[PDB]
């Protein structure tokens, strides 16, 4: 979404899927990552796909 | 085992602390027992059953 | 969310003195000092007369006590006087990050 | 010399949408936190939301979540606050009020401190 | 100072182990610092220079 607007510099958000309760069950979290911790992933241009 | 003819001493069994050395050598004993075995993994995972 | 309480109407003597409180949460009144009063007239807008339990708004005269204690707080008026008819409210804020307005309380004549 | 005159009074369906502008005069708006307020006829003062003028970042508390958007155009100057999914409780009083210093090191969003108020608008239902 | 206030969300990787992560942010947002008072920092400096 990005702010844009100046006086401000924030935190990126992302997501991610996990090994959950049961191993072969897949699901769905998101987290608050800083953003040198947080790279883009390929040349191949999709924004928004990152890499740890 | 000798005995002592002209003797008296104390004991205490609750105070004694040579139990909780065979405690923790036990339990460290075992603890490196577990070491070179499977650790499972894979069945832990969704078990279809009969009903 | 909304939460914060104070006795809903109650009366004054010319002269004496009035206790006016407002209570909360130790998350929201208790937490945080950052307590204010205000006083608004029918037909018009308010007016900031305390702010962070007793820093001194504009205006105000020295008979608008502010204190604060634990999950209470109060404008211990002292002298009393009839020229403030309209209510007087109490607010503070959460530690959710949001601020809370009081039920209000009518400072009646006296 | 400071005021916060608000745009004028309009009555809506319930379930309708209403945008009411606040109009800054002898300060940038740029400089305050913007603090969204209510008074409905016979009720006490409810807190809406703030908004930060310069990053549009804002919080409303739970009722308001979803029936409140909110805008600023800081070169005309002025803040906006959306209504939608509108009800009878409606029939109030909103005030729009300037609280604290914009600082870049510490965080005065959040706390009682209105300075100035808006005059008053009335959204309105029946 | 770190005026941001970070929340931390537990989010369980695997069995028996968790892994923490950073939530929503409580507030506004603002930005870290450090501060030196400046005429004690010039003297320090000035006297490391006169060395
Ligand atoms: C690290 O480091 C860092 C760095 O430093 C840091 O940070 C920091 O911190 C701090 C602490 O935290 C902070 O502080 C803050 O600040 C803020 C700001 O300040 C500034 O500014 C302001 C404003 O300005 C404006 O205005 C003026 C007038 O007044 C003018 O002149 C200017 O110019 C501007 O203007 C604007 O507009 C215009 C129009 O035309 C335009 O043109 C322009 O451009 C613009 O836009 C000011 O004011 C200030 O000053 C003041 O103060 C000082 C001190 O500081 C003094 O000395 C002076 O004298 C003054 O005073 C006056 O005023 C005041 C107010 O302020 C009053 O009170 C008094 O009495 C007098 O009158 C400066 O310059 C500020 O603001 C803040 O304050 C607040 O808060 C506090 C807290 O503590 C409290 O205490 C207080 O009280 C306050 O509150 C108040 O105010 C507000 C405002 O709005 C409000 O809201 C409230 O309510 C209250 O009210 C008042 O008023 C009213 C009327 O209106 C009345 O009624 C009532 O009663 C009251 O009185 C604070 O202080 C800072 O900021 C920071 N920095 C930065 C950069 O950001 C950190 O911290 C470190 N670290 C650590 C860890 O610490
Ligand atoms: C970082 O990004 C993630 C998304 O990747 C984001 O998490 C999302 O937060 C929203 C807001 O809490 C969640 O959506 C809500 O879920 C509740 C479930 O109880 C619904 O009831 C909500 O629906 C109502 O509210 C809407 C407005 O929010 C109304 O428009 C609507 O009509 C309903 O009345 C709402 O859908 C969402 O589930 C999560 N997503 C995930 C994957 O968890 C997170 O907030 C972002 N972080 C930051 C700091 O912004
Ligand atoms: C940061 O957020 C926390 C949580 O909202 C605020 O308060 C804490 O709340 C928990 C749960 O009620 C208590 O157990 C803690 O004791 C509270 N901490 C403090 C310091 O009061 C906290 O106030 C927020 N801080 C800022 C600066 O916004």
């Amino acid at each position: 979404a990005t702010v844009k607007n100046g006086t401000v510099e924030e935190m990126k958000n992302c997501s991610f899927n996990t090994t959950t309760e049961i191993r072969d069950k897949e699901k769905k979290e998101y987290a608050l990552f800083y953003k040198p911790d947080i790279v883009p992933l390929s040349e191949t241009n999709n924004t928004s796909e990152y890499r740890l | 085992e000798l005995v002592l003819g002209n003797v008296t001493e104390n004991f205490n069994m609750w105070k004694n602390d040579m139990v909780d050395q065979m405690h923790e050598d036990i339990i460290s004993l075992w603890d490196q027992s577990l070491k070179p075995c499977v650790k499972l993994t894979p069945l832990c995972v969704t078990l279809i059953c009969s009903n | 969310q909304p939460v914060l309480t104070q006795p809903a109407s109650v009366s004054g003597s010319p002269g004496q003195s009035i206790t006016i409180s407002c209570t909360g949460s130790s998350s929201d009144v208790g937490s945080y000092n950052l307590v204010s009063w205000y006083q608004q007239h029918p037909g018009k807008a308010p007016k900031l007369m305390i702010y962070e339990v007793n820093k001194w708004a504009s205006g105000v005269s020295d008979r608008f006590a502010g204190s604060k204690s634990g999950n209470t707080a109060s404008l211990t008026i002292s002298r009393l006087q009839a020229e403030d008819e309209a209510n007087y409210f109490c607010s503070s804020s959460t530690n959710s990050a949001t601020v809370i307005f009081g039920g209000g309380t009518k400072l009646t004549v006296l | 010399q400071v005021q916060l005159v608000q745009s004028g009074a309009e009555l809506k369906k319930p379930g309708a949408s209403v945008k009411v502008s606040c109009k800054a005069s002898g300060y940038t708006l740029s400089d305050y936190y913007v603090h969204w307020l209510r008074q409905a006829p016979g009720q006490g003062l409810e807190w809406v939301a703030w908004i930060n003028p310069t990053s549009g970042r804002t919080i409303s508390p739970r009722k308001f979540q979803g029936r409140v958007t909110m805008t600023t155009d800081t070169s005309m100057n002025v803040a906006y606050m959306e209504l939608r999914g509108l009800r009878s409780d409606d029939t109030a009083v909103y005030f729009c009020a300037r609280g604290g210093w914009i600082s870049l090191y510490v965080d005065y969003s959040y706390y009682p401190n209105f300075d100035s108020w808006g005059q008053g608008t009335l959204v309105s239902v029946s | 100072t770190r005026p941001n206030n970070n929340t931390r969300k537990s989010v369980r990787i695997g069995p028996g182990q968790t892994f923490y992560a950073t939530g929503d942010i409580i507030g506004d947002i603002k930005q870290a610092h450090c501060n030196i008072s400046e005429e004690k920092w010039n003297d320090t400096l000035q006297k490391v220079g006169i060395e």
